[PDB]
């Protein structure tokens, strides 16, 4: 077998040198195993993954971990594969590194295991499956104004502090408490003290023992960064293929994963982008998402959150993100600074689920309505505060005294919302919170004060409160 | 005696360039015959790219390039409190040597996602917006950001004293300022009695960039010492622009490819390795933690630039600061709107928590409303009446310098704006109400102090509104 | 042997080849002398500064003159050391160039006089002594709002033609005339029509017999543009050590000092940085600055005047160049062409002495006030644009009537703008400011024209111009 030798380290990336007529292919993953020869030298455990051929035999690749105490001339050994990681029944309550190892101290994976490479073709157009179905959530802004599609993929849009995380940990533990399906988490870029506090909650809730996750953290190399996305997504993928299940993917975050692949390729050397990105971004968001597929063996539907930097929706990670998106939220921190969580902005969000023929004609046209009630009262708040409602006409005092009942009921409380308040979650059906707004929009509770409506679940619960503030 | 050896072949902008070095390895340390040290970055087919850590007028083409086969440590101990120190761990104030027994590399793994502990207690600033908007805790990561001239030096400063009777230990390292500034800060910790518990790490502007660019590492290498013993610390980075600076210009000189403003590809990097050390053990480990407040400056108050996106992406919350509120007679000038905390509610008492909950309601509609304010009195009652409200509010949150408030008389405080009992006091007497209501509570009232010390809790609700009304019967408007 | 030979000549940039073993150090001085061999070719005398080492025994060096008539094989001297200028007690009363030569036809400098190396390293933190004493200026603006400090660092900041220069000349005028100290003056890149005046100005007051002043213009090569501020410095710091004696140094620009380093950067082999300065432009201007201060044996008080480039304050020079000082003062073009000098922006400019326990808590007190009017005049002014005045709140139109009056007292008649006007200019002192200020600011002047504070120096002048237009 013939092996190579380190030419180049310039940092995370490393040139190798090979025998003649023996490269290996581009994506396929090198090992470096070394044991210090003498006191001045350190024991040395990397691996590396094909970027391109630079001619004469040297081949350029990226490191997925420290490149320090490397020295010229060490051998490298091919993998012969692009990066495998462990699948099945056993990844099932782990944590996972990029590479496939454990990291929660529990144990390795035994070597006779079933392993997946991770980069492959996406699925064809013959075998796709177009079948639309409603995915219940449990949660009311999500089941009213933009439903969720199962083997869909939905984007979750916000600023910093605004909820995606917690919204996240919520749909995971509504989902699979109630639907008791898998479901896989990536953490792409994800900061440590999160996801220590990730893994305490599934562990305490239960929820660990149907999930797998992948941790790429931000102390660590691009490439590293780049690839854990993708190692989820083949963990993934083999509930579907070889077993037929309905798989929930959850993405941490999809800027971490572009800013990433933009720190690859002005490593390695490319003419930057529009403002800085790598021109490849939209190749690698295609060749990402469109492995999230439903065909006819099973179905993978994809949470992902996004982070819009400064506000600026016209920045290209979230707009070549736009482009796959089946239904997309935005979370606005003006809506969490008045107390209203999830701080969904029931304007800006849309869905191509939200059709007569798909939710039904009641529910289609409660949530036309309710937008309409919500656009409306837009134009009247600068009105009011410089003269008060009484100044306006009859029917927009009307209009005001729902919108104020509707924009606090559009708020629920979260069961991960216990570490943050003490008050315990709730699960609100569709066919119930449909009910309960059409009730409030043609009037039954006008005669509630509008705090009983903030923080709450299902619609009796607001009577409730009412009774006990003494209406 | 053996050790492999090289050639010089250029020399100049704090680079050389070494034939030979066959067995180096990547980071190895590598000093000269002129006796100064080196750090090998680059690792090539022909050459390595040599960063030099000292003055390079004396090194001349053909000179010999040893070996040392050392990674960079930097020296720890308790003997480094009380002193200022530069990067390499030697110190520039006299006062003689440092006795430390103990080394710790520069670069060294950050705890994994299983050491670690979520953050529960509160690190305590003695600024009320902080420490009612935006809170801090112990293994948290805050970022301090705004223009020049607005108060970020001030808040470090005012947190590292105010760490007087708490269990912390402080190390405040200063990136590309001028000595004489440095000296001035040193002086300022003197005069308050805070060098009793505090490191300071120096690199000054004239020094080469390699030392610059290696500051931060030693700061947070010397307080994981501590930080692994137990102990609780607090590190405060003076300035990450200047450093980011700094690698860069050391990236183009060794021509590696350049990104977006110049920056090399591996600057979030950097930045992320850098942050990432700072955490809150677990009670196996310890129970330690380190606190980091890295500080971004800003021009022209862009914070989309790729060094501001970079840092805000990685800490868990940031702090804005803003001259338009600075010259509007608003310091300490936080931008409560805008600044976030992640680490919020677990970061506070259950008094401040209880307290803080109606301000942050209060704040929010005051900002909704200012819009409208411009028309004069000519509102609706309410509207007016939340606009009075709202200034009071401002009006609290001011605070001047070098004054740490107790956290108890800032929840008392805090609770007596939002209770009401403010309504009647005119605005121009905000800061004296509260000035006087201080002595009150420090002659009378010391009750509620240490219940609120003891318990954590707020006092009982009758007694606390007896005594404000009392207060308020003594209080004499002008 | 110290014979070498040239090799390239491009521009400002010259490289020479040694002997192999005896390359001179960087920052040493060579002299190429060489006298015509025939009718093609002329006479040069010039000097290099070694900048690098390149390898394969040559060295690239920078011209400190015009490199007209260089021939590729013309020998070059090695000197041995850097450039040494004369120092001490006959550098008074003299005019010198980059090279320590005298210019003024007094003759040239004794062979046996002391002379000193341009290039040293900064003094120490150790070394370094602090405290903070008010210089006072007569000027009500600087006294006022940004008070100067006596032995710190201040910096003029400006764009073209707004008054930085005459700002300079003003101070001289109020400060020099008594300092009792030794002056030094440092021109760089500056008009030779001014060099010329100011060194008549001070022979005509007698200053001269105790100021050294050094040149280097806007006509010489970059080379000379980077080494005559050093020159200056080099001639002040004498007079600093070795007499423990007060120094008032003037920089006329040193803004060029960076602008020729970028000029000579990109001939040297550097990749370009950000709006293409060099890579090392905070260290280059950090090793020069870092030696201008004031130590425990001797003081050094340095006025710099700093050029903003197309009035950009965020390019890179000018954003460095901040953190080096004590006291700024920001003028504006808009400040100027309203007719208000010296123009100075009233927040832009901060100064490390504004301190209750430094100049007094009824100063303070005073000039934050100063400082909130004026910053809520600047915000009023869209409102006032859009909606007109008439619709502003009672204490809106009061903050706008003593906000004009502010920043029209704020402007002031100069000792030397007298060329321009029959005004013969004025002292304030600070308790004169002070008190003015405070009046104003209580309301007592309010029935004035808003015409009669412009240009005046004390209060009682105000009502001196308003008596003479009637009041
Ligand atoms: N709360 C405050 N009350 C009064 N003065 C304050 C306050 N905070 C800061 N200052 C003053 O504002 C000035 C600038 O503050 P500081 O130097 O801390 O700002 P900075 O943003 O760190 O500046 P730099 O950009 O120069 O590093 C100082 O004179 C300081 O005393
Ligand atoms: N205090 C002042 N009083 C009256 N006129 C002034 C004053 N300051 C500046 N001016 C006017 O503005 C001009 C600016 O002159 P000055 O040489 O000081 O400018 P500068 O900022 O140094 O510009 P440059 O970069 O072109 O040298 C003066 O010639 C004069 O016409
Ligand atoms: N439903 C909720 N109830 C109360 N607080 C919440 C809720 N959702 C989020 N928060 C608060 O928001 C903070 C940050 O939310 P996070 O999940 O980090 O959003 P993002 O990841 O988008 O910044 C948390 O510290 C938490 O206290
Ligand atoms: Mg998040
Ligand atoms: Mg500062
Ligand atoms: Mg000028």
């Amino acid at each position: 077998m013939t092996r190579g030798r380190v030419i180049q380290v310039m940092g995370p990336v490393v040139d190798v040198k090979f025998e003649n007529g023996h490269l290996p292919a581009i994506y396929n993953a090198l090992k470096i195993q070394h044991k210090a020869r003498n006191e001045n030298e350190v024991d040395i455990d990397l691996t590396l993954e094909v970027a391109l051929h630079l001619g004469d035999d040297t081949v350029r690749t990226i490191a997925m971990a420290s490149t320090d105490g490397l020295i010229r001339g060490m051998e490298v050994i091919d993998t012969g594969a692009p990066i495998s990681v462990p699948v099945g029944e056993v990844t099932l309550g782990r944590v996972f590194n990029v590479l496939g190892e454990p990291i929660d101290l529990e144990g390795d994976i035994p070597a006779d295991a079933r392993r997946d490479p991770i980069h492959r073709p996406a699925p064809k157009f013959e075998e796709l499956a177009t079948e639309v179905e409603i995915l219940e959530t449990g949660i009311k802004v999500v089941d009213l104004l933009a439903p969720y599609i199962k083997g869909g993929k939905i984007g979750l849009f916000g600023g910093a502090g605004v909820g995606k995380t917690v919204l996240i940990q919520e749909l995971i533990h509504n989902i699979a408490q109630e639907h008791g399906g898998i479901s896989v988490f990536a953490g792409v870029g994800e900061r440590t003290r999160e996801g220590n506090d990730l893994y305490h909650e599934m562990k305490d809730s239960g929820v660990i023992s149907k999930t797998a996750m992948v941790f790429g953290q931000m102390n660590e190399p691009p490439g590293a960064r780049m690839r854990v996305a993708l190692t989820g997504l083949t963990m993934a993928e083999y509930f579907r293929d070889e077993q037929g299940q309905d798989v929930l993917l959850f993405i941490d975050n999809i800027f971490r994963f572009t800013q990433a692949g933009s720190e690859v390729s002005a490593l390695l050397g490319r003419m930057p982008s529009a403002v800085g990105y790598q021109p490849t971004l939209a190749t690698e968001m295609g060749q990402l998402q469109e492995r999230i597929t439903s065909t006819a063996k099973g179905s993978i539907t994809s949470i992902q959150a996004i982070y819009v930097p400064a506000d600026d929706y016209t920045d290209p990670a979230p707009a070549t993100t736009f482009s796959h998106l089946d239904a997309t939220t935005n979370l606005e921190r003006k809506l969490a600074e008045m107390g209203i969580y999830p701080a969904v902005d029931p304007l800006a969000s849309t869905s191509r689920a939200l059709a007569p023929e798909i939710v039904g004609e009641e529910h289609y046209q409660v949530a036309r309505k309710v937008q309409q009630t919500l656009q409306r009262y837009k134009e009247l708040q600068d009105i009011i505060a410089i003269l008060g409602m009484d100044e306006l006409s009859d029917e927009d005092k009307l209009v005001v005294h729902r919108a104020r009942r509707i924009q606090f009921f559009l708020s629920q409380n979260f069961h991960v919302a216990e570490q943050f308040t003490g008050q315990p979650g709730s699960y609100v059906p569709v066919k119930e919170t449909v009910r309960g707004f059409k009730e409030i929009l043609e009037g039954k509770y006008d005669h509630l004060p509008e705090d009983a409506f903030r923080l709450v679940g299902r619609i009796e619960e607001v009577v409730e409160k009412a009774k006990a503030m003494g209406v | 005696q053996v050790s492999d050896v090289g050639t010089v072949i250029q020399v100049g902008d704090g680079i050389a360039r070494a034939h030979g070095l066959d067995n180096v390895m990547s980071g190895e340390l590598v000093e000269f015959a002129n006796g100064v040290m080196g750090m090998a970055l680059n690792l090539e087919e022909n050459n390595v790219g040599i960063v030099i850590l000292g003055p390079y007028t004396g090194i001349k083409e053909g000179d010999e390039v040893r070996r040392t086969g050392r990674i960079m440590e930097v020296p720890v101990g308790e003997a480094l409190i009380g002193r200022v120190v530069n990067p390499l761990g030697q110190p520039v104030d006299g006062l003689g040597p440092v006795e430390t027994t103990e080394t710790r590399p520069i670069e060294s793994p950050a705890p994994g996602v299983m050491d670690r502990r979520s953050v529960h207690e509160p690190l305590q600033t003695g600024i009320k917006a902080i420490d009612a908007l935006v809170p801090i805790g112990r293994g948290q990561r805050e970022l301090i950001i705004g223009d020049r001239q607005t108060g970020k030096t001030s808040v470090a400063i005012d947190t590292i004293i105010n760490q007087k009777d708490q269990n912390m230990i402080s190390i405040y390292v200063a990136i590309g300022q001028k000595e004489s500034t440095v000296r001035t800060v040193v002086e300022t910790l003197r005069k308050h009695g805070a060098l009793d518990y505090t490191i300071v790490v120096t690199a000054s502007a004239s020094q080469p960039a390699p030392l610059l660019f290696l500051a931060p590492y030693a700061g947070v290498a010397m307080g994981e010492y501590f930080m692994y013993k137990g102990k609780h610390v607090l590190v405060v980075y003076d300035d990450l622009s200047k450093q980011a600076a700094a690698y860069r210009e050391l990236s183009l000189l060794l021509r590696r490819p350049p990104g977006r403003e110049a920056y090399p590809g591996d600057i979030f990097y950097l930045h992320s390795r850098l942050l990432e050390r700072a955490a809150k053990l677990s009670d196996a480990k310890g129970g330690g933690s380190l606190t980091a407040l890295p500080f971004v400056e800003t021009q022209a108050g862009d914070i989309s630039a790729y060094i501001p996106t970079n840092v805000i992406s990685i800490t868990d919350g940031q702090i804005f600061l803003q001259s338009d509120l600075f010259f509007s007679g608003v310091r300490p000038a936080i931008n409560a709107g805008l600044s976030v905390s992640r680490v919020g509610g677990a970061a506070q008492i259950k008094a401040m928590k209880k307290v803080a909950g109606t301000l942050r309601l209060d704040l929010a509609a005051y900002r909704e409303l200012e819009a409208f304010a411009q028309f004069g009195s000519d509102l609706d009652k309410a509207t007016q009446a939340k606009l009075a409200r709202g200034a009071r509010t401002v009006e609290v949150l001011k605070q001047d310098l070098h004054q740490p408030i107790p956290v108890e008389k800032q929840v008392l405080i805090i609770y007596a704006l939002t209770r009401g009992f403010l309504d009647d006091i005119p605005v121009e007497d905000v800061r004296r109400f509260e000035k006087e209501f201080y002595l009150f509570l420090d002659q009378n009232g010391q009750h509620l102090l240490e219940h609120i010390r003891t318990t954590k809790d707020l006092p009982n609700e009758d007694d606390l509104n007896k005594a404000i009304e009392a207060f308020k019967k003594t209080f004499v408007v002008s």
